RNA sequence: AAAAUAGACUACGAAAGUGGCUUUAACAUAUCUGAACACACAAUAGCUAAGACCCAAACUGGGAUUAGAUACCCCACUAUGCUUAGCAACAGUUAAAUCAACAAAACUGCUCGCCAGAACACUACGAGCCACAGCUUAAAACUCAAA
């Protein structure tokens, strides 16, 4: 599910005083008027909130994994109205692959956050074919 | 640089046959030059600019190319 | 007329030699039209060549079991039940019918 | 020329060169080290040129 | 600083209150988006 | 996010200029726009002959309309603009302003 | 329908490729090598179905021309050109005598694939299509001291 469109921008939600603020500059700085490169950053800092231990270190590779399930998310989302779009398929596919890499490696460094990762973004890891 | 500001971007275009210069005749460091060339396509088509003549009214402003 | 011998060709029905080339062959003329009649004596082996023909791109398939594929019917005038099976009108047909078996 | 870097490796007066002989009790060895990281150089030394001389022993 | 830039901004917008009265001043009103470049790179304005 | 209206509105007087304006303001509102300011460029004469609702035309008056709105608004009020007759040319574009001066130092 | 100027630019894209304007999505990956067999693309032939047909156009007709005319000029119109659906890598070196020659200055390390005379020779015992007489489809022997 999406954050609700009324949810502020995350560089406009630890500013002082935004709750003391009218209606229409809520409605300003807010994800009903943003791009959805943002909507996808608070979908990121969302996660990055209920997995991570520390949400604020994002060069761990828990961190790239959901950043990549995010991408993914988006790829798919945007593959879903222009089907014969190549490139993005191109693009989905491999993000797939590069994701499978990091929980293998994640699997085979850190099994508690293996679990914990493949539960809040709903991933189920397989194991490769053999042949 | 406006693609509203249709005197500035007339100082680079050709008074009798509205092309526009490049960079070797107007001097522009190429980044500008791509930034005069998009406002100059996006003024002629949203009908601030014309096309195939330089607009008589900015005949007279100075002359910034060397031709 | 008189009995005409179109072609001789040899087969194995067991594995399955020469029957695809036989399946194009049918598929092929204007004059191999209609009900197909294969005859022959009883060590001849049709029943492997029927089960053969019966399981490929030869029949107007319904459904995947051969079961219900192929359909009993008595000979006409006789309590003989045989199988049969319905084929294809070959290729020059559609630009511009059923299989029987006869007792050996 | 023979392949690789240190060839010497490859013949046996450098294979019969190993002095560790292992008692009858020991089995199993099991070599933990890592590619990177000075400290553990020796350890990486300890691969490339010792273990086929204990192997070989 | 935006956020309080946008405090003094928000106050001056066409709502639909002061639709029709904005549109007659605009109408009484223009605005000019021309001006020129000297060869020593200063703003002529016309 | 922001956008800026360019638009250019048949001649005619001043009442009926007022109407259409009003007219498309409210349809900005209507899908959801925040509009910020109106200006009017003045009326001139085309650059070139545009023909327009099966009439021709080589006078027009122009205006500007800043606004915020959601995403999905503008290929809706595009259409709107579409059908509007007196309007003989309006185009959407991202606010120059939003765009931050790059450093070429 | 396809995009003069900018473009004396050399950017984006894995490659093929991309240069009219606006808007919306949007441009994987924090070591490298590793696919015939996995997934995506891409291009090149040749046929098969239907469809469009302005224009051009092999073939095919028609007209004019020397003294075997123009093979070559003109007219008309096909297939086709169109649209779908199908059939060496990577990191470091310039120190050395660089240095069979010719190209394209030579090098190391590390990995994958490939190579051990002419010979990717020749040949139809046969096989398929055909249905008496034709078409398509091969390796090996054998020979030689060369290539
Ligand atoms: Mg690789
Ligand atoms: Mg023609
Ligand atoms: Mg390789």
């Amino acid at each position: 599910d999406d954050p609700p469109p009324s949810t502020l921008l995350k560089d406009y939600q630890n500013v002082p005083g935004i709750e003391k603020v009218d209606d229409v500059v809520k409605r300003l700085l807010s994800l009903e008027m943003a791009n959805k490169k943002e909507m996808l950053k608070i979908k990121q800092e969302q996660f990055m909130k209920k997995i991570v231990a520390n949400p604020e270190d994002t060069r761990s590779l828990e961190a790239r994994i959901i950043a990549l399930s995010v991408k993914i998310r988006s790829y798919e989302e945007h593959l879903e109205k222009h089907r014969k779009d190549k490139a993005h398929k191109r693009y989905l596919l491999m993000s797939i692959d590069q994701r499978k890499k990091m929980l293998k490696n994640l699997r085979n460094t850190n099994y508690d956050v293996f679990e914990k990762i493949c539960w809040g973004l709903g991933i189920e890891y397989t194991f490769p074919p053999l042949y | 640089v406006d693609y509203k500001n249709v005197q500035l971007l007339s100082q680079f275009v050709s008074p009798f046959t509205g092309c526009i210069y490049g960079r070797h005749i107007t001097g522009l460091c190429g980044k500008k030059q791509k930034e005069i060339t998009k406002a100059i396509k996006r003024a002629q088509i949203m009908g601030f600019m014309p096309v195939t003549y330089k607009d008589p009214a900015y005949l007279k402003d100075p002359k910034v190319c060397n031709i | 007329s008189r009995t005409v011998v179109r072609d001789v060709r040899l087969i194995s029905a067991k594995t399955g030699y020469g029957v695809e080339e036989l399946i194009s062959a049918l598929q092929r003329s204007w004059r191999y039209r209609g009900d197909v009649y294969l005859v022959g004596a009883t060590n001849a082996g049709k029943s492997t060549l029927f089960n053969t023909l019966l399981e490929s791109d030869y029949c107007t398939a319904k459904g995947s079991e051969a079961i219900d594929r192929a359909t009993i019917s008595p000979w006409p005038g006789t309590t003989l039940n045989l199988l049969k099976f319905p084929i294809c009108n070959p290729t020059p047909y559609r630009m511009f019918h059923w299989f029987y078996d006869t007792p050996g | 020329p023979m392949k690789g870097r240190f060839p010497i490796r490859r013949t046996l007066q450098y294979l019969s060169q190993g002095n560790v002989v292992f008692k009858d009790s020991v089995k199993v060895m099991t070599v933990n080290y890592n590619t990177h990281g000075e400290l553990g150089e020796g350890a990486r030394k300890f691969v490339f040129f010792n273990i086929p001389q204990i192997q070989y022993k | 600083r935006e956020v309080l830039q946008l405090q003094e901004e928000v106050k001056n917008f066409i709502t639909r209150e002061n639709l029709e009265a904005r549109v007659e001043a605009a109408l009484d009103s223009r605005k000019n988006y021309n001006w020129a470049i000297t060869r020593e790179g200063l703003v002529v304005r016309p | 996010p922001r956008y800026e209206l360019a638009l250019i509105l048949k001649a005619m007087q001043r009442p009926e200029t007022a109407a259409t304006l009003k007219r498309t303001i409210e349809a900005l509102m209507d899908r959801g726009a925040i509009v910020r300011d109106l200006e009017n460029l003045g009326e001139r004469a085309l650059p070139y002959r545009i023909s327009a609702h099966s009439q021709q035309h080589n006078r027009g008056g122009y205006f500007l309309v800043d606004f915020y709105a959601p995403t999905a608004a503008v290929e809706s009020m595009v259409e709107h603009l579409s059908r509007d007759i007196d309007v003989i040319r309006g185009n959407i574009v991202k606010h120059p302003l939003t765009q931050e001066l790059k450093e070429c130092e």
